[PDB]
DNA sequence: GTGCCTGGAGACTAGGGAGTAATCCCCTTGGCGGTTAAAACGCGGGGGACAGCGCGTACGTGCGTTTAAGCGGTGCTAGAGCTGTCTACGACCAATTGAGCGGCCTCGGCACCGGGATTCTCGA
DNA sequence: TCGAGAATCCCGGTGCCGAGGCCGCTCAATTGGTCGTAGACAGCTCTAGCACCGCTTAAACGCACGTACGCGCTGTCCCCCGCGTTTTAACCGCCAAGGGGATTACTCCCTAGTCTCCAGGCAC
């Protein structure tokens, strides 16, 4: 069981980091749901990248190119 | 004997291979590549023309208008994933009154 | 002047034959054509191009594509602000409703 | 005189649904759409070719690009159509 | 003035296309301002295209290329 | 600081783009009339925005407890390069053909226009 | 009451401009012998993730005060809105000048290829 890898005070401290003070109880489960729907496309795109690389280990440059294709470019892990 | 008549293709596979060659994209293009490009463009064209034919069928007009193509592209979640950002000229918008105003 | 006679005949045909706010929503949602008056929009985009110009010409289809793209962007922003307006328990929209969608899009 | 898909669009329209007519602006919209998705798959195939040391664009590069861009049902039907046409091409020269 | 050429019933019909029941009197000036901002943001690129090309006609190809550069691509006028 | 391997720097010879003559030439920019549907001024209003109250509950906050879980080690395990070695492998210029554009001519449902049958008024 | 004649409902004829088809054609699509060059496999190592747990260890689970405020009701208050009325410039047609877009191409000039010599650049 790894669907509860994140915990409720972690989302609470992330809300204090952003500026959300008062949090509802459904917000943590909706955050887990939007994390589920958010990571899936980029990770399956990295699986397509690794299939293009015809190997087993997912390399970091494939992750950077997948996040560049999705529109979520990250700086510091390639180039 | 063209490369299109070697597989029953209709989209111009030799012209598409020419635009891939002299088109500032890459260096080499394999022989199995532009037939597959012709294949996927033919599948997309067949999908959008069948959707336009259904849109012309249920709207009692025997021709294809950009409103029919707009209702084709906007009432499908796979087409909203593919081309949910572009628009169609004189296509109009989706008729959907929200439930709170109703 | 046979074109003028045909135009007068078509104008006479339009003058004789062709000639609770809930109806206009469902009416203007099935319309396909443009909705901004043409030559004042052309004068406006001529004034906009005077800031970043030289007698720069203008094709008519380019101004037609500009009018279509601007109408599409405006109805997109308006359809997105209607949801935030009704979310704040406002059937009547306000300028605060077209501030968050102008803020969180960028 | 520009290389337009218009006759090919009318040809592939006449095979499955010949009863529908086609205007000029809608046909130009179809031509611009197929050119847009063509250049998108062209730059994605060139990008995936320049990624991992394969300058020759084979069927592998563009099938990875089709699996990359399209959704799951669309990529499944597209890879089915592409495998069908590449068998029909490599069989009949 | 040409910024007030898009009058009040024009924005009213635009809102009725976009499905509004009642509208306020503060909408129209902000609509015209954001319309002028969007027009400036697309016209700057659309005229740098025609200024590079040794031309004075703002061609439809130039405005559809500038629209494709800024995300919102149109279909039918090239490309 | 010290350093050796290698992309960087660069002139000479084929060989393909640049902008200046040249001329159509089509699209446009500018203005005159009309007429008309749309823009603007105003006026009563009523329905929707807005302030305030009732409340209760559920999260702000704190406390006992478990509960993985983090930091550090290290073998187990199995996935990522690199130099040889050989095979495919996609392009180059040229004769022949081709198939979609330039401009032309033919249908066909939609809107306008006239008769056959029916109904209304008067006359015979 | 008969009958002839005028009005109208419904059926049949005809412009008409956009969809469809077509002859002429002319710079690209096909195939080809060749040819420098990508590239796919393999020994071989080396190196990064995984499991167990040695040893600690803050942190979440969950229950209990308590009060801030989300939702709903009640009253307020006024601002766009339907509507009428007056104005006004948009659309259309048309007259007119002309100005950059498009097409042709040549010396010249800047680049692909070529070999030759040297100064950058992460590793020790």
């Amino acid at each position: 069981d790894n669907i509860q890898g994140i915990t409720k005070p972690a989302i609470r401290r992330l809300a204090r980091r952003g500026g959300v003070k008062r949090i509802s109880g459904l917000i943590y489960e909706e955050v887990r749901a939007v994390l589920k729907s958010f990571l899936e496309s980029v990770i399956r795109d990295s699986v397509t990248y690794t299939e293009h690389a015809k190997r087993k280990t997912v390399t970091s440059l494939d992750v950077v190119y997948a996040l560049k294709r999705q529109g979520r470019t990250l700086y510091g892990f390639g180039g | 004997q063209s490369r299109s008549a070697k597989a029953g293709l209709t989209f111009p596979v030799g012209r598409v291979h020419r635009l891939l060659r002299r088109g500032n994209y890459a260096q080499r293009i394999g022989s199995g590549a532009p037939v597959y490009l012709t294949a996927v463009l033919e599948y997309l064209a067949a999908e959008i023309l069948e959707l336009a034919g259904n849109a012309a069928r249920d709207n009692k007009k025997t021709r294809i208008i950009p409103r029919h193509l707009q209702l084709a592209i906007r009432n499908d979640d796979e087409l909203n994933k593919l081309l949910g950002n572009v628009t169609i000229a004189q296509g109009g918008v989706l008729p959907n009154i929200h439930q709170n105003l109703l | 002047v046979r074109q003028k006679r045909r135009e007068k005949q078509r104008k006479q045909s339009l003058k004789r034959v062709e000639k609770l706010a809930l109806y206009e929503i469902r009416k203007y949602q099935r319309s396909t054509d443009l909705l901004i008056s043409k030559i004042p929009f052309a004068r406006l985009v001529k004034e906009v191009t005077d800031e970043f110009t030289q007698d720069l010409r203008w094709q008519s289809m380019a101004i037609m594509a500009l009018q279509e793209a601007s109408e599409a962007y405006l109805v997109g922003l308006l359809e997105h602000t209607n949801l935030l307006a009704l979310h704040a328990k406002r059937i009547t929209i306000m300028k605060k409703d077209m501030q968050l969608a102008r803020r969180i899009r960028g | 005189r520009k290389e337009t898909y218009s006759s090919y669009i009318y040809k592939v329209l006449k095979q499955t649904h010949p009863d529908t007519g086609i205007s000029q602006k809608s046909m130009s919209i179809l031509n611009s759409f197929v050119n847009d998705i063509f250049e998108r798959i062209a730059t994605e195939a060139s990008k995936l070719a320049a990624y991992n040391k394969k300058s020759t664009i084979s069927a592998r590069e563009i099938q990875t690009a089709v699996r990359l861009i399209l959704p799951g049902e669309l990529a499944k039907h597209a890879v089915s159509e592409g495998t069908r046409a590449v068998t029909k091409y490599s069989s009949s020269t």
